């Protein structure tokens, strides 16, 4: 939980700050999206499925970077941070589809938005190849996303109980990053920027 | 319908001689419609006995290492060599047991007991150790006295 | 809005209600659908065909979210708002009524939306709907929710680098300034083709519907056919016109070739099917393929004619869906040669099956029959050929119809009695709407 | 900034505390301290984002006019503005 | 023969009943193995 | 309904206000640092309430500590519930007339999904540990130790069950007869001094309870005086 | 004498209440504490004022009700319990003289849930487990050692009966009553097994060493003997005691013993031990972590979660 | 059942062949340690140490001493898990 | 013979004890460890009051324990499917062994339903069973899944109960087939709704309550008094622990 | 209604016991050879991006069709005593 967040926040704020280079980096991101969306569908650990998910979601940080405004890198990270937060101090498996849906890039939740000004500034330089191989990526992600949904929603009800007090010492953190749905609201706006 | 004599347990008890990795020679009772390693469970095998499944949408299931001798072979249900299942199958081959291989080596979760059953015997199959998750591994080492039987829950997760 | 925004927070007070008094659960499961209803009702009764091509008009500041109505959004809004009740009357669990509620709450904004990237948004909300109501465990295939949900993300997917480019072009993403500014229509247009004939079944990216559409139960069913393909035609009419004619002048040649196809495609391949539901599926692709080239054809009344195919396939084909649901149902089977003797047995379910079998065929006092005349004069204007050959595979699909409804009713007597009250019940719109439009849908 | 953020702020306290006693087993109305303290805190913290809005737009009007875009000032009024939309 | 009502309508379940209950599963067909092959 | 929908909001704003209260003075104890509010003291109550709901007791009526009501409880004058007794009534009303006795851990109640509303006679005697699920009984019926009556079943006023019997479903038994079996069946009709027997047993019961409640009170008062 | 048995302050020492309170922090805390004490009361009471009718019940707690006394009646025989003065405040309000308190050997045990009044003797070992009615009223109830009253069991008496003879309940030593068995009017004699949701009615005996078969009814006045099963509604004889089954009864008392005796020791703890019981598993769960930074200084007892002796 | 009935056998054979005491021809398939060979405990120890030694198992001494002959020794491999 | 004394408890002996009859409110717990077996439960779950569960208990889902319900899992484990419904005042035991040779451990599976005054001991339950008041199941039978059985009716030990139908009768005999309907839907209805009354009894779950007021006003009026007691149970009781030592070893030699 | 599995049960496992009778080793090396190729030898590409479409493309489908997956990797170099 703490690895998925903090270093890569602060690489990409000191690239954003003090870093530039003259050339590319779009094969490297090609590695990335295509290994991790072919991994995590093939992968039966959920570890290693949510790590091929993180390679995914670093690619697509990476095509991000490699076109510049960073603005869309920087909420889509804040959204993706938000989903890691969420995930690794889960105790109710009801919500744990969610984090799915907000990684699968479904409309009604941030996750689809984060990922959709990302393919909007792809596409305002014309970005034409990196764009399609995200979009294809973004489509093998629902996969095994419907995967994680029928593993954790289609099931019976079941959380253990707490015996040495600490009574789900995790519920506000928990329900507070529930709160994403909200958010969009404030998101389409030229927020970031 | 007519004077069929009541149902009773005994008509569908079905046992097996399990011999454990130390050489000790175990009686088990096994039930129709029910598999091996759930009764293997049941009798009070340590947790080290056994291993999630390595397949989707299965890896609730746990699973012990036996080996099956000749005569039962054709017991064993089949399972296509080229479906995902029989990927999975093979993906346990390829880790779990590794040079421990035997051509008597299979999985007791295909093994749906019946009459034939009865009578049969099967021992314990050494593993590598292993590591699924957090709150469920495998040192390698064949030392403890907590019962598979007493986890509450299988947690996938 | 306010009203929108009252029924919305309504229609959520389903999981608030305590299990324990079923009776007021469906109580407040029936009303929340039956209010918006009644809600378009004033609206039409608002409405003024003497005044602007849009009314009602709201925006939600700087957010997108433009919704305007026309006579197309108003008309299927109202089909819509009839076929809801039906589908909650076929329910038994709170999960399906809010998934259902939250359907219906999505195709209703959807409906009127005027915005590209809102039509985007909201459209394809229901996607994970779909999926958990297709794969249902104990009865539905995981498959063929796999197969529509890749299918809708596939075309989406297509269409959002067009979405995003138009907009950066034109700085704005609302219909009346979409038409109004130049744009490289191409880029564009392809992704609306791909998107909308990915809802709408054409050939030959169709193959999800068959499996979805059967494995589906009755409320989804009928929601399935009544709905998202509509979603297409209301699409292209709202859209893809209004923004880029000249993709869609250069196109029209490929559109309507591959239109054809997929009728005659799916005229021939449904008389092969052995099971009703699949029979009832490939039904519907015949009536969107001659949607869409009623659409393209633009030649002297296309909107209201391609308008009027829509109300009547969804008005009609539902009512085979209602009586598929019924026999299977009380049946536990769908399979073709357990079906004998219906008529006996189920006097007016049969005499019901006949009627929407007849309405499916468009025959005369039916809204189906000046659908396909207005969509064949349309054609017909365009060009004489293609008039000519929706008009020679008439008989093809009666074909079908009349063979599988003779063997299943006719014969042997054997499987279930009539219909009961809310069996009846269900089926009295669908035939009264009929009815009431094959007699003077004007005035 | 937008008109109605607190109320979309209340609301998803609301839905916070629902939440909350999902997570728990408990009714979902039980603990109405929660609901309040929910409320008060997405009130404010939309609040924020609503002025946070407001200033970086004002920040986006200051860069883009200091680089040397000018801009007519019947737009200006597009940036240059607290609106209460 | 059974009694899945009472003389003033209130369905019964009859879960007790010894009489076979008619039910919606009542007139389910008995499926051909052939057919369903 | 909207004058329950107005009892319901009511007792819905009053629960929460008791929620903030109580746990706001748990957070008192907590600042005084003592924890008697912890303990895992038994919650067992005589009298539990379904939201508005509440059973109505004749003060002539009694109920044990042990035994409970719970649901819109209606018992009669000089009516008896005994020890560890359970009726039920808050999923379907439960109407208890005078003079009727629901003996040690014996059950009168209605928890099938259909079950309608339950009816008790008065003199009715239900014998110790006997299960009544919707049904309705009239007066003066031995109702048998342990034995099992079902749903919309009519106990014709007069008759006799035998202990450890079972009453199926919707099976009305006629007024003066004695019934055993699992299959219960006629078994004969009720003697005379049978049923003299049965109409001398009420008053006996009567006493009793009104003792039971004298020696209750007397404990409740022992208690009081531990605190008091 | 662990490690710091003069160092830890009272307050670790005694979590249940805190002692008296010296400074001027700790004075105003518990001030301001009693203030939310009475703020939250008052807020609790006017919501269930305005609650209305339900609110009117409140929390009380249950009478410890397992020895509840009877009524001495001068007809009644006292042969199991044993007459008591009442407390002084039943005689002089509601004229109460004597009252008769059951006769229990103090190595018996009763949970905490029973439901056992008046004349009732209790062998010495003999148990009364959870949910059990022993209402000892009219009569006698006489209880033999090392025998058990399974749960919710229904013991009880008749005064009056069809034929008008008032018969006490005699049950032998090593006697075994099952699980929601029902008593009424009948004599059991020595090492004898009765099943789990049986019905015994009145006149009823059973010969020492003979078996009721479990559900079974007991017709009204009949004798079972010795080395005999029966089974039925009402029972029939069927089947004689097979060798093993006397030893089966044996064994049955010892278990059942033992289990009284442990369910005796986890039931008879007082509320602060309870409490202390429950700091030390949350302590020991703290120190479940290999991690924890006292476990390369401090050593602490598995038991009682306090250092014994440092590690190095 | 764990091995085959005959590879078994063969190995058996073999590694009966190399004894001094033993007659090469006199060694059957199945035969006695006792009556046939004229072999005492010891020397069955010897046997079974051979036997194992070319298994590579373990018996620990009890089920030896069960051992009696050729069929005993080949059912009693053929019986462990544990088989190469 | 046992002493009601244990040195080696988990947590250590009891240094003062007291008197059922010195009681004088009850103070009966609903749920409690026995020794080193305890009890595992869902965070949802309903426990009546007066219901009585102890030790090594498993619980699923959403299953139900009733008014005066007993799960005594003293002499081994027991398990609770998950939404699973035990009504009124019934018992669900175990034995040490059994006949049969499987373990003793009282199973019961997912959405199985119970009536009032039932005795469930060393039996495996499958999901998806009614069990009828009055009504037993002896140690080491099994009922299969998709079942009915009536109230009133007597399991021998280490019998079957054959799926797909309706029994009943003391002993148990066939009755009729139950109907494909039947198995479909109404034991989960009957699930549905025994869970859906432990749900509503829970949402007015007051708890812990109110009543230690009192309880606490009598220890305050005690303080008052200065004769309540303070007892420090850690040191005490390693003081206990130190003289069983000694007393143990000095008797060896 | 349930189809069969084809072939028999004792092939079938026999061939998922094809080539498993062998210890895994360590990831590490395959780990640590990938990172060391990408640091020595990535720049080569520095060159390809301004490389005309058409090329890259095809050099694209090579790649993607020469690949050979990692799991389920056997060779008959696995089981013989000699070159
Ligand atoms: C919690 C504490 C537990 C204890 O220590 S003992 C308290 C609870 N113990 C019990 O369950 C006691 C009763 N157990 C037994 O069943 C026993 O004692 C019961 C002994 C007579 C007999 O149980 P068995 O397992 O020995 O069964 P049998 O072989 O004696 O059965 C013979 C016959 O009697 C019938 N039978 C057997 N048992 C019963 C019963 N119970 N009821 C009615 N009819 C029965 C049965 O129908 C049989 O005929 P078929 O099935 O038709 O062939
Ligand atoms: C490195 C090695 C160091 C060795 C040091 C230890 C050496 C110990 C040697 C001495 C041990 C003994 O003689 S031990 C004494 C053994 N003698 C007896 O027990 C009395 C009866 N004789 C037997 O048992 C014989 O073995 C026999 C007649 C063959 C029975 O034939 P079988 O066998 O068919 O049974
Ligand atoms: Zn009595």
């Amino acid at each position: 939980l703490y690895l998925s967040t903090a270093p890569k926040l602060s690489l990409f704020t000191f690239w954003a700050s003090s870093w530039h280079h003259d050339f590319s980096v779009g094969v490297f991101i090609l590695f990335s999206m295509f290994i991790g969306s072919i991994g995590a569908y093939g992968q039966p650990a959920l570890r290693s499925l949510f790590a091929y998910s993180t390679i995914n979601e670093i690619g697509l940080l990476l095509l991000a970077v490699e076109t510049a405004g960073f603005h869309t890198l920087y909420q889509h990270l804040g959204i993706y941070i938000i989903t890691q937060l969420l995930l690794w101090n889960l105790t109710d498996k009801r919500l744990f589809a969610l984090c799915a849906v907000s990684l699968a890039g479904l409309p009604p939740f941030a996750g689809f938005f984060g990922k959709a000004w990302i393919f909007w500034h792809a596409m305002s330089v014309q970005a034409f190849s990196l764009l399609a191989a995200a979009l294809f990526c973004t489509l093998l992600s629902l996969v095994y996303y419907l995967r994680v949904i029928r593993l954790f929603w289609t099931a019976p009800v079941h959380t253990a109980a707490s015996f040495t007090g600490a009574p789900n010492q995790t519920t506000l953190t928990s329900a507070c990053a529930v709160a994403l749905a909200f958010a969009p609201v404030m998101l389409v706006k030229p927020f970031v920027i | 319908h007519g004077p069929a004599q009541t149902p009773t347990v005994f008509d569908k008890l079905v046992e097996v001689t399990v011999v454990d990795m130390n050489g000790i020679r175990h009686r088990v009772r096994g039930l129709q419609g029910q598999s091996l390693a759930q009764a293997l469970v049941e009798y009070g095998f340590p947790d080290t006995y056994f291993f999630p499944n390595m397949g989707f949408y299965t890896q609730h299931i746990v699973d012990a290492h036996v080996f099956v001798p000749k005569e039962f072979w054709g017991k064993v249900q089949n399972v296509d060599p080229e479906s995902d299942d029989g990927l999975a199958v093979k993906r346990m081959f390829r880790d779990i047991v590794q040079d421990y291989q035997r051509d008597t080596s299979f999985f007791a979760s295909y093994i749906t007991l019946g009459a034939e059953h009865n009578g049969m015997t099967v021992g314990i199959g050494p593993i590598k150790p292993w590591i699924l998750h957090s709150e469920w591994a495998f040192a390698g080492v064949h030392d403890s006295r907590n019962k598979q039987f007493d986890k509450p829950t299988v947690e996938i997760w | 809005m306010f009203i929108s925004v009252l029924l919305i927070l309504f229609a959520l007070c389903v999981t608030l209600i305590p299990e324990a008094h079923y009776h007021m659960v469906r109580v407040w499961s029936f009303v929340a659908t039956i209010i918006p209803m009644w809600v378009v009702t004033w609206m039409w009764w608002n409405f003024d065909a003497s005044g602007h091509g849009l009314q009602m008009l709201v925006i939600l500041g700087r957010s997108h979210l433009a919704f305007g109505i026309d006579g197309v959004a108003l008309s299927l809004m109202l089909l819509t708002t009839v076929l809801f009740p039906i589908c909650m009357m076929l329910l038994r669990t709170v999960a399906g009524f809010m998934t259902f509620i939250l359907l219906e709450v999505l195709v209703l904004s959807a409906l009127c939306v005027l915005d590209l990237l809102g039509f985007y948004i909201l459209f394809e909300a229901s996607l994970i709907l779909l999926f958990l109501l297709i794969g249902r465990a104990p009865y539905g295939s995981l498959e063929a929710a796999y197969k529509i949900v890749l299918y809708t993300m596939a075309g989406s997917l297509v269409l959002l680098p067009t979405l995003f480019m138009i907009y950066s072009e034109c700085g704005t993403t609302n219909v009346l300034y979409m038409t109004c500014a130049y744009n490289h229509q191409t880029v564009l247009g392809w992704g609306l083709l791909a998107v909308l004939a990915v809802k709408i079944p054409l050939m030959p990216v169709h193959l999800w519907l068959p499996e979805a559409h059967v494995a589906a139960p009755t409320a989804g069913s009928v929601l399935l056919a009544g709905v998202l393909l509509k979603l297409g035609g209301i699409g292209f009419l709202r859209f893809m016109l209004p923004v880029v004619p000249e993709f869609c002048v250069s196109v029209f040649p490929l559109v309507s070739t591959l239109c054809l196809v997929s009728f005659l495609f799916s005229t021939l391949s449904t008389l092969r099917q052995i099971d009703l539901k699949k029979i009832v599926a490939y039904s519907s692709i015949a009536h969107m393929s001659m949607v869409t080239l009623a659409i393209f054809s633009q030649s002297e009344f296309s909107a209201y004619s391609s308008s009027f195919l829509m109300i009547a396939h969804g008005l009609i084909s539902p009512a085979l869906f209602l009586i598929v649901g019924i026999l299977y149902d009380r049946a536990h089977t769908k399979f073709i040669l357990y079906f004998s003797g219906l008529g006996a047995s189920m006097p007016i379910g049969s005499t019901l099956f006949f009627l929407f079998t007849l309405g499916n065929l468009a025959f005369p006092l039916f809204p189906n029959f000046i659908a396909e005349v207005l969509c064949m004069v349309s054609i017909f204007a365009v060009h004489e050929l293609l008039a000519y050959v929706f008009c020679v595979c008439q008989v093809l699909g009666a074909a079908y119809g009349f063979w599988a409804f003779n063997r299943v009713v006719h014969g042997l007597p054997r499987g279930p009695a009539d219909v009961t009250r809310t069996e009846f019940h269900t089926v009295l719109p669908l035939l009264i709407g009929a009815v009431w439009l094959g007699i003077k849908p004007m005035a | 900034g937008w008109a109605y953020s607190g109320e979309w702020g209340m609301l998803a306290g609301f839905c916070f505390g629902t939440l909350k006693n999902v997570q728990e087993g408990k009714a979902w109305f039980r603990r109405p301290y929660i609901h309040g303290a929910g409320m008060i805190a997405g009130y404010y913290l939309f609040k924020a984002a609503a002025d946070w809005e407001d200033e970086a737009l004002k920040r986006i009007i200051t860069r883009y006019e200091r680089k040397g875009y000018a801009i007519p000032e019947d737009r200006k009024e597009l940036f240059a503005a607290n609106q209460y939309k | 023969e059974a009694k899945q009502f009472t003389p003033d309508g209130k369905y019964m379940p009859g879960i007790f009943s010894k009489a076979k209950p008619l039910d919606r599963s009542t007139q389910w067909v008995h499926k051909n193995p052939y057919i369903e092959a | 309904n909207p004058i329950n929908g107005l009892k319901t909001i009511l007792h819905r704003v009053g629960f929460a206000m008791r929620e903030s209260g109580q746990a706001l003075e748990r957070v008192g104890c907590r600042l005084q640092g003592v924890y008697s509010f912890e303990e895992k003291l038994n919650r067992h109550a005589t009298v539990l309430p379904m939201r508005h709901n509440v059973p109505s007791l004749d003060k002539t009526s009694w109920v044990a500590p042990s035994g409970m009501v719970s649901g819109s409880v209606t018992l009669g004058e000089n009516s008896s519930v005994w020890y560890g007794a359970i009726v039920r009534g808050d999923f379907q009303p439960v109407v208890v007339g005078s003079n009727s006795n629901i003996q040690d851990a014996a059950y009168v109640g209605a928890t099938s999904e259909f079950s309608g509303p339950v009816t008790i006679g008065d003199n009715v005697s239900v014998g110790h540990g006997a299960v009544l699920k919707g049904c309705t009984v009239g007066d003066n019926v031995l109702i048998g130790m342990n034995s099992i009556i079902s749903e919309h079943a009519e106990i014709q006023s007069g008759a006799v069950i035998a202990a450890g019997s079972y009453v199926e479903e919707g099976t009305t038994v006629p007024s003066g007869e004695v019934w055993a079996g699992s299959p219960a069946k006629k078994l004969r009709d009720v003697r005379a001094g049978e049923a003299e027997y049965l109409k001398s047993l009420p008053g006996r019961y009567t006493e009793l309870a009104g003792e039971h409640k004298g020696i209750m009170k007397v404990l409740k008062m022992k208690q009081a005086e531990y605190f008091a | 004498m662990s490690l710091f048995k003069s160092s830890l302050p009272a307050g670790f020492l005694f979590p249940y209440r805190h002692p008296k309170a010296k400074g001027l922090v700790e004075g105003t805390l518990y001030g301001l504490g009693s203030l939310f004490r009475g703020v939250g009361a008052a807020l609790d009471e006017l919501g269930s004022m305005v609650q209305g009718p339900q609110g009117s019940v409140k929390d009380h707690v249950q009478p410890n009700l397992a020895f509840a006394p009877v009524h001495r009646k001068p007809d009644v025989p006292v042969n199991a319990g044993q007459v008591v003065p009442a407390p002084p405040a039943a005689a002089r309000t509601l004229k109460i003289k004597e009252v008769v308190v059951p006769n229990k050997h103090s190595t018996a045990f009763v949970a905490a849930n029973a439901n056992v009044l008046g004349n009732v003797k209790l062998g010495a070992g003999s148990s009364v487990w959870y949910g059990a009615v022993l209402r000892g009223d009219v009569n006698g109830i006489e209880v033999g050692a090392n025998s058990n009253i399974q749960d919710n069991a229904i013991v009880h008496v008749s005064k009056y009966s069809m034929d008008g003879t008032a018969r006490p309940t005699v049950i032998g030593n090593n006697v075994t009553i099952g699980h929601a068995a029902t008593v009424h009017a009948c004599t059991i004699e020595d090492n004898c097994l009765v099943g789990m949701g049986a019905t015994v009615l009145d006149g009823a005996t059973v010969k020492s060493g003979s078996i009721v078969a479990a559900g079974a009814v007991v017709p009204p006045n009949t004798t079972i003997p010795s080395g005999q099963v029966w089974a039925g509604s009402p029972a029939k004889f069927l089947r004689h005691l097979e060798p093993e089954e006397a030893s089966f009864i044996g064994k049955s008392a010892s278990c059942y013993a033992e289990l009284s005796a442990i369910h005796k020791f986890e039931q008879s703890k007082t509320f602060e031990e309870q409490y202390t019981e429950s700091c030390i598993i949350k302590d020991r769960a703290a120190l479940a972590d290999p991690s924890n930074s006292v476990h390369q200084m401090w050593e602490y007892d598995s038991q009682t979660a306090l250092v014994a002796r440092a590690k190095r | 059942g764990f091995l085959d009935k005959d590879s078994v056998t063969e190995r058996v054979l073999h590694v009966t062949k190399h004894f001094e005491k033993i007659d090469a021809s006199k060694v059957s398939p199945a035969a006695s340690f006792e009556k046939d060979l004229g072999l005492d405990s010891l020397d069955v120890v010897e046997l079974v140490m051979a036997l194992e030694e070319e298994f590579g198992l373990e018996i620990p001494d009890a089920e030896a001493d069960k051992i009696a002959s050729v069929g005993d020794a080949i059912n009693y491999i053929c019986s462990n898990p544990m088989a190469k | 013979g046992v002493s009601s004394q244990f040195f080696d408890a988990p947590n250590g002996p009891s240094v003062k004890q007291v008197l059922i009859e010195d009681e004088w409110y009850n103070r009966q717990r609903s749920i409690f460890p026995l020794l080193d077996k305890e009890p595992y439960y869902p965070v949802d779950v309903f426990v009546a009051p007066n219901a009585v569960v102890c030790g090594d208990v498993d619980i699923y889902g959403g299953a139900s324990v009733f008014f005066g319900a007993v799960l005594r899992g003293d002499l081994n484990k027991i398990r609770l499917g998950n939404r699973s419904a035990i009504l009124d005042r019934a018992v669900v035991h175990a034995a040490r062994a059994v006949p049969t040779g499987l373990n003793a451990a009282t199973l019961i599976g997912e959405k199985v339903t119970v009536e009032p005054y039932a005795v469930l001991r060393s039996c495996r339950v499958e999901p998806k069973v009614i069990i009828g008041a009055r009504s037993v199941v002896c140690e080491g039978a099994v009922v299969e899944s998709e079942s009915i059985l009536a109230p009133n009716s007597v399991v021998p030990p280490a019998r079957r109960i054959p799926s797909g139908e309706l029994w009943g009768g003391s002993p148990a005999k066939f009755i009729r087939k139950l109907t494909d309907h039947e198995r479909d839907r109404v034991l989960d209805d009957v699930s549905t709704h025994y869970h859906n009354l432990a749900t509503m009894f829970r949402r007015e779950a007051l708890e812990p309550g109110t009543a230690w007021r009192d309880v606490e006003a009598w220890r305050q009026k005690l303080v008052d008094q200065g004769e309540y007691e303070w007892i420090n149970f850690r040191e005490q009781k390693y003081l206990m622990r130190l003289q069983h030592e000694a007393e143990a070893l000095e008797k060896l030699t | 209604y349930k189809p069969e599995v084809p072939g028999n049960t004792v092939d079938n496992w026999t061939e998922l016991r094809a080539s498993w009778n062998k210890e895994r080793a360590s990831s590490l090396g395959t780990n640590y050879y990938l990172n060391v190729a990408v640091m020595g030898f990535a720049y080569w590409l520095n060159e390809a991006y301004y490389f005309p479409p058409r090329t890259l493309y095809v050099g694209a489908l090579v790649f993607f069709a020469l690949y050979v997956r990692k799991a389920y990797f056997s060779t008959p170099y696995a089981f013989k005593h000699e070159y």
